[PDB]
């Protein structure tokens, strides 16, 4: 019975990243070593587990996260990191057990005239927690004054679009990222790799 | 693709001296900036990473700041072993780019050269070259002046100076100039003699010997 | 601490192509991200490429043409292929490893300062055939003696007083190209003049590419 990584990596659309999507992965077998053996990435790492070696053991689940980002950005799809991305759209903990893989996707998310339908979240009151996905599009008070709705003087609507044309420096073409968070909980272990 | 530029390129200082050399990116590159040091005929050595993490085995003199654009490596009280280049690197992004080197050269107390003067050895001659040598050992500052005499004629034509890199612990540089000249030229006269100018010396120093006299 | 050591020709012919090895001990090819770095004679530091060895390569885009990366997990090694090359590549090659990663797997979007160097080695690309040096005396408070060093190509050649015993007051001066087109250098070392006639000094010169070694005693004259 194989998991179903082909629709997590080869779907046509990808969330937005304030909006990530998150799939939940059980009762399969997965080969995680043939998944790595593609030369497509231009990112590929694992924490705490190793992706050459990734065959061997079960787990209770694997949550495979998905979402569109600037090239610039990768980076901050780390434990530890700081900026926009991390700070107020997808934080993932210090403790980090899982594998980060990104690849260029400027073929699929830009076109002519430039692609604006990828979002992130520019403002908000305070970080995200690891793994917590925020969806509210309320307007962010910058200033002492406040808002009740409406654009104005320190009042901005909080999502913003990524501009993806074609012609864009790398930092600033999309990239497609796939987390992958492997868990036991003190009860049946059900994703495992053929051994 | 993010150019990296040092400054300055080449500075004397003394020892105790605390020294700044800064380090600009073209763009932004955050905390991610590495600095080297690079003795002569050595490998570069990694002396700071994430612009102000200490390498474990750098002494504590060494210390970097910045962010962004512009980035300092300090050193608090200079050393004589603390002649080098240094060099500044971006972990930003591919390509791995460096900045050009900064030249770091210790200044010290005036020191005058001992000059010595060697003729050329039988086998040379046999050889039908004659290479005649004139050192100027331990000397400060670099600048010098070497002047080769043949029977009190200035010979200027076929000589040529090395100078070694600075010494690491007295902060003196040494020269060589090489006089060669064919057998059957060296056999045309009798004395040789270099003539030595430095600062240190009050008259120029001749040193000389008599061609065939053991 | 991991130890890294270049090896390969020191001399290479235009439009040939220049291959060197890096032999890693003390730790695995497989834990760590490997470069190449060059730095032409009196000139700075230039990046030539990236390895990990899932095969993944980042290389200059300056030389991406005529650059190849590989690693040999069975003998410990990477190497370095650059492809019909020129004066412009003379130069001291070093092998680097980078700062140890806190994952498994590669990131084109994470760079790491290199912590551990080769020694380096000097390419030379030139027409010209290895000649092995000639080796002369230098003879006599203080006496300075040495050995004058000529007609070698290429670099390098290394210098060493009674096998390494005497290293105290040696200067050994960087070699000049001469219009010939070898090179000469002089090492030179200052003794108490009261240590002549009882005490042997030997200049030690070896020339790697010739396979050239001389002792030669130097005595007063
Ligand atoms: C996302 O999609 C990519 C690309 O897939 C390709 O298009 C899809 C719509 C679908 O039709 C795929 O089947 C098609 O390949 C996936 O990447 C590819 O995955 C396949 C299946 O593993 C690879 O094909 C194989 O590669 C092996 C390695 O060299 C090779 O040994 C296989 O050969 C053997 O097995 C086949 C039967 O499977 C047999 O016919 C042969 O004779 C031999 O025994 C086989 O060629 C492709 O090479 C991959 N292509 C690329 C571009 O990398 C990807 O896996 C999927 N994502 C996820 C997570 O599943
Ligand atoms: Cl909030
Ligand atoms: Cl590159």
């Amino acid at each position: 019975n194989l998991c179903p990584f082909g629709e997590v990596f080869n779907a046509t659309r990808f969330a937005s990243v304030y909006a990530w999507n998150r799939k939940r992965i059980s009762n399969c077998v997965a080969d995680y070593s043939v998944l790595y053996n593609s030369a497509s990435f231009s990112t590929f790492k694992c924490y705490g587990v190793s992706p050459t070696k990734l065959n061997d053991l079960c787990f209770t689940n694997v949550y495979a996260d998905s979402f569109v980002i600037r090239g610039d950005e990768v980076r901050q799809i780390a434990p530890g990191q700081t900026g926009k991305i991390a700070d107020y759209n997808y934080k993932l903990p210090d403790d980090f057990t899982g594998c980060v893989i990104a690849w260029n996707s400027n073929n699929l998310d830009s076109k002519v005239g430039g692609n604006y339908n990828y979002l992130y979240r520019l403002f908000r009151k305070s970080n995200l927690k690891p793994f917590e996905r925020d969806i509210s599009t309320e307007i962010y008070q910058a200033g002492s004054t406040p808002c009740n709705g409406v654009e104005g003087f320190n009042c901005y609507f909080p999502l913003q679009s990524y501009g993806f044309q074609p012609t864009n420096g790398v930092g600033y073409q999309p990239y497609r990222v796939v987390v992958l968070s492997f868990e036991l909980l003190h009860a049946p272990a059900t994703v495992c790799g053929p051994k | 693709d993010i150019q990296l530029t040092q400054s300055p390129s080449f500075l004397s200082a003394s020892v105790g001296d605390r020294v700044t050399i800064t380090c600009r990116a073209s763009q932004g590159i955050s905390s991610y900036l590495a600095w080297y040091q690079q003795k002569p005929g050595k490998a570069p050595n990694l002396l700071i990473y994430a612009a102000s993490t200490l390498q474990s085995g750098v002494p504590s003199r060494f210390s970097g700041s910045g962010s962004g654009t512009e980035f300092t490596l300090t050193i608090s009280s200079l050393q004589p072993e603390d002649f080098a280049t240094y060099y500044c690197q971006q972990l930003n992004s591919y390509p791995h780019t460096f900045g050009q080197g900064t030249k770091l050269e210790i200044k010290r107390t005036v020191a005058a050269p001992s000059v010595f003067i060697f003729p050329p050895s039988d086998e040379q001659l046999k050889s039908g070259t004659a290479s005649v040598v004139c050192l100027l050992n331990n000397f400060y500052p670099r600048e010098a002046k070497v002047q080769w005499k043949v029977d009190n004629a200035l010979q200027s034509g076929n000589s040529q100076e090395s100078v070694t890199e600075q010494d690491s612990k007295d902060s003196t540089y040494s020269l060589s100039s090489t006089l060669t000249l064919s057998k059957a030229d060296y056999e045309k006269h009798k004395v040789y003699a270099c003539e030595v100018t430095h600062q240190g010396l009050s008259s120029p120093v001749t040193k000389s010997f008599n061609r065939g006299e053991c | 601490q991991v130890q890294l050591q270049e090896s390969g020709p020191g001399l290479v012919k235009p439009s040939e192509t220049l291959s060197l090895t890096c032999t890693v001990s003390g730790g695995s090819i497989s834990s760590y991200h490997w470069n190449w770095i060059r730095q032409p004679p009196g000139k700075g530091l230039e990046w030539i490429g990236y390895i990990y060895y899932s095969g993944n390569t980042n290389y200059n885009p300056s030389l991406k043409s005529r650059v190849s990366i590989s690693t040999d997990t069975s003998k410990n090694q990477f190497s370095l292929k650059l492809s019909s090359v020129t004066a412009a590549d003379t130069a001291v090659y070093y092998c680097v490893r980078e700062m140890r990663r806190g994952y498994s797997g590669y990131d084109y979007w994470d760079l790491y300062a290199f912590d551990i160097w080769g020694q380096g080695t000097m390419v030379t690309v030139s027409s010209a055939s290895t000649k092995g040096p000639s080796v002369f005396p230098l003879a006599p408070g203080t006496a300075a003696l040495g050995c004058l060093v000529k007609d070698y190509f290429p670099e390098p050649v290394t210098v060493s007083w009674n096998s390494g015993a005497l290293t105290s007051g040696v200067h050994t001066f960087p070699a000049v190209l001469q219009s010939s087109g070898l090179y000469s250098l002089s090492s030179v070392v200052t003794v108490p003049s009261s240590s002549l006639g009882t005490q042997t000094y030997i200049c030690n010169v070896n020339h790697k590419p010739s396979n050239t070694k001389v002792d030669k005693k130097v005595e007063p004259k």
